């Protein structure tokens, strides 16, 4: 089994920040059969990254996934408000597929 | 086994499907040539030609269905990523396409000799 | 492509809950329908999957045993049955479904997901 951890916990940042959110795996991902979602609040998952690096359409360029084997990163470039969300890893490269814990990204709002 | 021998099988397999349906019109023409065309052995060309068409689609679905067996077999294998299953029914989908398009043109390139 | 679950559902412990899963526009058959669940406030976890061709199932070692997943190919609908309820299984089910590229070749990613079901086990 392989369990999947995400680094930092939290995320606090301004809009126009780099966010770079890290993923690593107890194991090798078979494959680097790795996945990004995004979660707004009260919403369902949605598709950021697969593959480790590939990009579905609809997707905005600002998003962008690397690495191999057991370490793995998602890079928001330039954030926008709408980024504020939890982020999670996961991992289909074997039959037992398993999600990372989550790092959250908090955005800011002028006084 | 691996995923990847059953699309090996299939390709395999379909492509022997295939060029069994070519050989028995190429037999089939040289009969042909014997015989004075008229408009009722035309009626019994087509037929003939036809009917060995659908034998060999038939030959290569059973070839498709035996792989997603196979696929699926596979699903019951912990040293098998029950992800990379679904590719698998998408590849011989993909071969079926095109072993069934070959016979579709095989055919049409013989029907086009009969009626010419 | 489309997934839509079934109503929210309040059960005592002990019964089954069964959710179903209706894909609406694309092809069904021939791509993997993975179920997922999220306990209020914690983190997405995998419970398993089904390829409907054949019922090609895939259980998550924790759920085996307590677990069904089927689908009917006629009504595009995926479902999944979970018995033995139990308060720590209060949470919201997604259905989600695999992507493609561009029918297209599979990703395994789940690209589409359904708006979850929220499933809630009451001792009340």
């Amino acid at each position: 089994e392989i369990v999947l951890t995400q680094s930092p916990g939290t995320q606090s940042l301004s809009p126009g920040e780099r966010a770079t959110l890290s993923c690593r795996a107890s194991q090798s991902v078979g494959n680097n059969k790795l996945a990004w979602y995004q979660q707004r609040p009260g919403q369902a998952p949605r598709l950021l990254i697969y593959g480790a690096s590939s990009r579905p359409s609809g997707v905005a360029d600002r998003f962008s996934g690397s690495g191999s084997g057991t370490d793995f990163t998602l890079t928001i470039s330039r954030l926008e408000p709408e980024d504020f969300a939890v982020y999670y890893c996961q991992q289909y490269g074997q039959s037992l597929s398993t999600f990372g814990q989550g790092t959250k990204v908090e955005v800011k709002l002028v006084p | 086994g691996s995923i990847s021998d059953i699309r090996k099988d299939a390709e395999v397999r379909m492509d022997k499907a295939v060029e069994a349906f070519k050989n028995k019109l190429d037999k089939f023409k040289a009969a042909v040539r014997k015989v004075f065309p008229t408009e009722e052995r035309i009626k019994d060309w087509l037929k003939i030609v036809r009917g060995e068409a659908e034998q060999a689609r038939v030959a290569v679905r059973n070839v498709g269905r035996d792989a997603n067996d196979k696929a699926a077999a596979l699903g019951k294998d912990k040293e098998i990523n029950w992800f990379d299953i679904s590719q698998s029914l998408w590849d011989v989908q993909k071969l079926t396409d095109a072993a069934i398009k070959k016979i579709e043109a095989a055919l049409a390139d013989m029907e086009a000799w009969l009626t010419q | 492509v489309q997934l839509v679950q079934s109503g929210a559902e309040v059960k005592r412990p002990g019964s089954s809950v069964t959710v179903s899963c209706k894909a609406s526009g694309g092809s069904f058959s021939t791509y993997a329908l993975s179920w997922v669940r999220q306990a209020p406030g914690r983190g997405l976890e995998w419970m398993g999957g089904v390829i409907p061709l054949l019922t090609i199932t895939n259980y998550a070692p924790r759920f085996q045993g307590r677990i069904t997943i089927t689908a009917d190919r006629s009504t595009s609908t995926a479902y999944l049955e979970l018995n033995s309820l139990r308060p720590e299984d209060t949470a919201v089910y997604y259905c989600a479904r695999e992507g493609t590229t561009g029918l297209g070749k599979p990703i395994g990613a789940f690209a589409h997901w359904g708006q979850g079901t929220l499933v809630t086990v009451s001792s009340l």
